[PDB]
DNA sequence: ACAGGATGTATATATGTGACACGTGCCTGGAGACTAGGGAGTAATCCCCTTGGCGGTTAAAACGCGGGGGACAGCGCGTACGTGCGTTTAAGCGGTGCTAGAGCTGTCTACGACCAATTGAGCGGCCTCGGCACCGGGATTCTCCAGGAT
DNA sequence: ATCCTGGAGAATCCCGGTGCCGAGGCCGCTCAATTGGTCGTAGACAGCTCTAGCACCGCTTAAACGCACGTACGCGCTGTCCCCCGCGTTTTAACCGCCAAGGGGATTACTCCCTAGTCTCCAGGCACGTGTCACATATATACATCCTGT
């Protein structure tokens, strides 16, 4: 059979995914996330769907950012894979303490 | 009964016909037009009503709004709005 | 009789192995008389009366003389293999196909069955409602449809719901709205119905609303005579008397005690330190432990003597379950969420009582399985847990000898529907109806709510009701030869299925 | 005449003189200020909407789409610096990929 | 007939963000390969920050008296933290 | 004849001394000590006005200051502060 | 007859009413809000005038000097996110080397 | 013209010292000089906007504590 | 003669620069390279010393910071020695884009 | 591995000295009291909008397997960085002299808020049709392969 | 060991019909933009000043600069083996569909009590002169730390 190598599979994903310009996760996980977070701090919270729509929006926004610092981070390091060393140097020069 | 939001939505509509005449905008695209819009003048005016604090001074005029976009607005956006402003100012001064 | 069976052969050629009532003459007499004329009409009838026989034989009439058209067939998925099986035996010679199943499974038995042009051989597709609403736009649209019935027609109740739209899509000829029950909860709601049978004669909503003391008794006598014309209904007691009439007891049984502190615990919002409101109020009037243990997070299923003597009526349940074995009778459970039919379902696994159970998670061939084996004699199922959303629609329960509803839906309807999946031809003996709710609760709410939506579905003591049933009054409840007792007991209420409701001033 | 027509101006003067007084940024407003602030936005937007124009007809399409209006934005120095932390819903990012992964 | 136990505790709202998902986001951001451990990193780092927002936005609603939190008050919560969202805002 | 600023010195010493009785304080931790006073004021200030401004109420009251407040301040800081602003106005308005 | 001694507050409640009415950052001002003002603002610089004084102990100097002040703040968590962005004149830097650094 | 030079190697190391750098690289000066040149001219620029607003002659320490605010790192003790 | 390994000195002049706390940076060159990018922008325009040693102290605490992200950079790439590309790294993450 | 010497560094003491803190005149800002009005607190409606679950289905998620490409451990090198010393050059401190420029004070003076009437611009709603989304298919491109030449 | 060229297959791009929903044009109107007058206060401007910024000359000595080195570290190649990736399978959860209930957002009439604005007053706070005690500097001194040979 034909069997590619993993390096044009993980371009074409690349391309595709930056040529969609969507929402790539799910909207019932991150609702859930948000009620749990939320009922975290304060009890008896109801959302609206274009609040929780904007918060995934941002939190997609924030995540590719993170993963282009710390692609940057891994290229610097002469390491195609990307490491949670990468993910913490990125968060530590940021400015974005835990 | 209900309220009227004020947004540029017809004017940014006519300033797109005016420099693109064929084409056209969607709904989305209108309504991050006038955030952007809205963000930029919000911008502009805290940062006006800061410098007429620092200089003590309760009035806020066109030299006020020329130097925020001049903070704000970097480069040859800063130098291009300074010019459009200032042209506009002496033709509403003139006539 | 002999004039029944000669008209019945004449009309419907193809339509042997069974004869058709004299009713069922009437209601097939009526829809062939409804297509010559082309006025689309609503055929309606109790849930035990036969509403997919005549339908069946107009059918068969219709392939008989003139021309044999498409015909489409959109239902509920638990009832779309009964009718099949009721296409298999009652017509012979007649082609029907289950339109069902992945992609790829629907389009290759498309393919093979059903040619691009029309065909002598076409058979009578019958598929679900979300498979015709997703299939509509991509495969159905090709294909005219010449006569098309939707049965369970309640699901048209809403005039802005996306099966109206993918109907619209699709061109049809003819219609025929199948529904047990009409008329539905508000108001209205019949005029989307109404306005997809006939979309010249309710055109807009306003009009309807229009039509709408004395004022008003003329204003619904005349809906009555309106809606006379085009919608068809008979009664399970006046048109046939061989089938044994039901009755219906609402059993209260108190709150008990740890339900009584849990429900302070509710309205003092202090549950969750002991270890909206409405559903959690809900929960608590029924099966409370399942609350209290999810909302722990233990992954084992609390003791079952502690299930059964901890919360809920499970006490009066296990009384009338115990009594029901004795009595040697199958019974049909109804129940609004799948929480409960689990719980129920561990319960009687730990007692060993042979039990099936039908909901949305069981497929169509477990589904037409544990029917089958329901309905057979020598198996010794006696008890069978059904939902009131997917197996309380269209099937055809008729082994068993009386159902028992652990809740109460805010419709009526759905509710009056799943007690009538036992009632059906061919029921020889009297069918019970036990209608738990525990007393001194909301559920008191929900029953005087659906009580209030009978009262326009008819128009077209306090104190005695809080005690707890004892044995001697469940003794009297037990007898069935009245069928062949007080209209209001201690702890149990006649529901009178003429007139009448909990709050008799908004039925009125 | 109005405001705007009088300074030759498409945005509106009346309005942003009201939205300036209403945000009490000061207790007096010049007679310039609105015009300025006027000309300024309007300049601003007829760039973007340019910009705009130009990813659109790039692509094909008629209609500017958030996307068109984050490309535009994102690929011009100025405005990409002026609108640095901004994100817009509905766009994805620049399509650029590291010589080192290739 | 299978033994029963309470059944399919609903994994954590943390692990709703499933591995797909932030490979998808990896490759939208230019990742080529992934490590193990960056998926739960990305989770805390998600979580972090849904954090803060959402404690801002709840501000927000606590000081207009609101029970709900909408889309403005999670624009302004954002625009508090640096991120600017033109989109979703009014 | 000239300005006198108005700064928190005397108040910052008095501080100190209650906190700290035989620690003192130089002139230029003095003035960084007021200068960051002056920051979170400002600070507090305007993120009480945009409060203000964005549910349309023209006068700030303490929840506005409480808001700013829980808004700037991280966590303790901010719980601490709310109580210790809350049991002044308590005092307050009780005497 | 002072507020100051009223609420039981150190900083001044009239310059800070004052302070508020002169900014214009409400066109009516709250009668609450300036005492809330100065309570907050007390307990901040308590805060940080202990901190300092005990980091000025420990390095047993009578007088706090801004060395002791950035030592405070970068040494306390909540100090240090308030105040992360601000650098001090005359402070330096918080002592810490990596320990890959470090010879082992 | 060399004032950019006047930023000497010794001072860059004493500043990399104070940092917490070990070993500099040999091409790290020019790099600095180029990061301190770009970061003083925003911040100037910033400043003699600042000074021109209000019709002076001479910046002034607020100015560049405005400035330097403006750009995100906000300067105590020498503000006033 | 005594000849120090280059790390025990470094150790020392890093502990000795830690503890200064004072400027780093000469006066006048420093006051020469400000003046000269105030005329790259206008002409005639007088400077306060304080205002000079406001902007000498802000651009040593930067400088320190952006060497305190090169060595975070460097020891990232396993390597003591910092190098442009780790103050590239450091510039184009913290977002201060040349 | 341990003894010992050169270097840097921690430590107790004497004597400036310039910056911190305290006493004082006063003045401009803080404080007391009355008043009128507009912002704010509050009861009642309602109807758009949020919550919970069922039915199902289907594309997305998930478990398992083979291998191959990348992370990582180890070694030789030779080149760039660091350390110490003679030297020089420009930073810094002292002292004076000059003047452009920051800041305050008096005097108008042209410019902006307010309010009464109003009448034309834009926001609200129902077509309505054309730019755009999904689809079957032939054509083109990219890539994986085991071969083929040398 | 390359080094070019060969073909089947999965992926990708261009073209044709379509219908459908979101973009675009029209209209009664109503609330905000505009015009005419007035005023008293913010602002533009002429002038005295003094004080702080700019330029220069002389001694100096700490800091900067150039050179010899040798040694520690960045860097290229090699073996690997283990962790990530590509794909058939399945199963499980997203969602779109549907439904009654009801908590909750917004509005309008009202009123009332909290606050703006003004005259008067006097005490807290800031400017200036000043003596001293904490801290900076120099020198001796015991002691911790680093580099090498036996
Ligand atoms: N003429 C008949 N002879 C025997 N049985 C009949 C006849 N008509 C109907 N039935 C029985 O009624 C049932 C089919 O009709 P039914 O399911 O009640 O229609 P629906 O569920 O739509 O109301 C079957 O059980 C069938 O045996
Ligand atoms: F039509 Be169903 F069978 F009731």
């Amino acid at each position: 059979p034909h069997r590619f190598r993993p390096g044009t599979v993980a371009l074409r994903e690349i391309r595709k995914y930056q040529k969609s310009t969507e929402l790539l996760i799910r909207k019932l996980p991150f609702q859930r996330l948000v009620r749990e977070i939320a009922q975290d701090f304060k009890t008896d919270l109801r959302f609206q769907s274009s609040a929780v729509a904007a918060l995934q929006e941002a939190a997609e926004a924030y995540l590719v950012g993170l993963f282009e610092d710390t692609n940057l981070c891994a290229i610097h390091a002469k390491r195609v894979t990307i490491m949670p060393k990468d993910i913490q140097l990125a968060r530590r020069i940021r400015g974005e303490r835990a | 009964s209900k309220k009227n939001v004020e947004t540029y939505k017809i004017y940014i509509f006519k300033v797109l016909k005016q420099v693109h005449p064929d084409i056209g905008i969607s709904s989305k695209a209108m309504g991050i037009m006038n955030s952007f819009i809205n963000d930029i003048f919000e911008k502009l005016a805290g940062e006006s009503s800061k410098l007429a604090r620092y200089n003590k001074k309760p009035t806020i005029t066109s030299r006020e709004i020329q130097t925020a976009v001049r903070l704000v607005l970097p480069g040859e956006l800063a130098k291009h709005a300074v010019s459009e402003g200032t042209k506009a100012v002496t033709k509403f001064t003139s006539s | 009789e002999e004039t029944v069976i000669k008209l019945q052969n004449e009309l419907c050629p193809l339509l042997t192995g069974g004869q058709l009532k004299s009713y069922q003459l009437k209601g097939v007499k009526w829809l062939i008389s409804l297509w010559q004329n082309g006025l689309n009409g609503i055929l309606a009838d109790q849930m035990g009366l036969g509403k997919t026989i005549q339908t069946i034989g107009f059918l068969s009439h219709l392939k008989g003389n003139g021309l044999d058209g498409p015909y489409l067939v959109i239902a509920p998925l638990s009832t779309l293999s009964n009718w099949f099986n009721e296409i298999a035996r009652f017509t012979p010679s007649i082609n029907a196909i289950i339109y069902h199943g992945d992609k790829n499974q629907r389009d290759e038995l498309r393919r093979k069955h059903m040619p691009k042009t029309v065909g002598p051989k076409f058979p009578i597709v019958i598929t679900s409602y979300e498979v015709a609403m997703n299939d509509a736009k991509r495969i159905l649209r090709h294909y005219p449809w010449k006569y098309v019935v939707i049965d369970e027609g309640h699901r048209l109740k809403n005039h802005k719901c996306k099966l109206l739209r993918e109907l619209k899509h699709l061109k049809m000829d003819n219609k025929l709205l199948l529904t047990g029950t009409p008329l539905q909860n508000n108001l209205s709601e019949l005029w989307s119905l109404l306005n997809f049978i006939l979309p010249d004669i309710f055109t807009s909503h306003d009009e309807f609303e229009s039509w709408f003391e004395k004022r008003r008794a003329q204003v619904v006598s005349k809906l009555h005579g309106i809606l006379r014309p085009f919608i068809l209904r008979r009664m399970k007691c006046d048109v046939e008397l061989s089938l044994p009439r039901k009755k219906e007891i609402i059993m209260y049984a108190t709150m008990t005690d740890h339900q009584k502190k849990f429900q302070e615990h509710l309205v003092n919002n202090t549950l969750e330190a002991h270890l909206n409101l409405v559903i959690q109020l809900r929960k608590n009037c029924n099966h409370p432990d399942l609350l209290q243990g999810q909302i722990d997070g233990s992954y084992l299923y609390p003791p079952v003597e502690e299930i059964v003597g901890q919360c809920g009526k499970f006490r009066l349940l296990e009384r009338l379950l115990v009594r029901l074995f004795a009595n040697n009778h199958k019974v049909l459970i109804f129940s609004q969420w799948t929480k409960l039919l689990d719980i129920m379902d561990y319960y009687f696994s730990e007692k060993g009582f042979e039990v099936c159970r039908i909901d949305g998670s069981v497929k169509l061939d477990e589904r037409r399985r544990q029917i089958k084996d329901f309905s057979d004699e020598k198996s010794s199922c006696s008890i069978f847990l059904l939902s009131t959303r997917a197996g309380g629609l269209g099937i055809n329960l008729t082994a068993a000898d009386t159902c028992i509803l652990y809740d109460s839906d805010w419709n009526p309807q759905m509710d009056l529907q799943a007690m009538d999946r036992c009632h059906r031809i061919g029921q020889t003996k009297p069918v019970h109806v036990y209608r738990l709710s525990t007393a001194q609760s909301i559920e008191t709410r929900v029953l005087k709510r659906a009580y209030s939506k009978l009262k326009l579905e008819h128009v077209v003591e306090d104190k005695l009701i809080q005690t707890d049933i004892s044995d001697a009054d469940l003794d009297r409840l037990l007898d069935r030869s009245d069928l062949t007792f007080p209209v209001k007991g201690p702890g149990w209420e006649v529901v009178l299925p003429s007139s009448g409701g909990m709050l008799s001033s908004l039925n009125s | 005449v109005s405001k705007s027509m009088k300074a030759g101006l498409q945005f509106p003067v009346g309005r942003i003189t009201r939205f300036l007084k209403k945000g009490r940024y000061a207790q007096r407003l010049g007679g310039g200020a609105p015009v300025y602030m006027a000309a300024v936005l309007e300049y601003l937007a007829a760039e973007v909407l340019e910009l705009a124009g130009n990813a659109a007809r790039d692509n094909k399409k008629s209609r500017i789409i958030p996307r068109h209006l984050l490309l535009a934005i994102r690929n011009d120095e100025e405005l990409g610096k002026l609108l640095s932390g901004v994100t817009i819903a509905h766009g994805g990012v620049l399509p650029n990929i590291n010589s080192v992964l290739l | 007939g299978g033994a029963k136990r309470h059944r399919k505790v609903l994994r954590d709202n943390i692990q709703g963000i499933t591995k797909p998902a932030i490979r998808r986001l990896a490759r939208r951001g230019g990742v080529k390969r992934i490590s193990g451990l960056i998926y739960e990193e990305t989770r805390g780092v998600l979580k972090i920050f849904l954090e803060n927002v959402i404690r801002d936005a709840v501000t927000y609603t606590e000081h207009a008296r609101r029970k709900t939190v909408t889309a403005m008050d999670v624009v302004y919560a954002l625009k508090r933290q640096g991120r600017t969202l033109y989109g979703f805002g009014g």
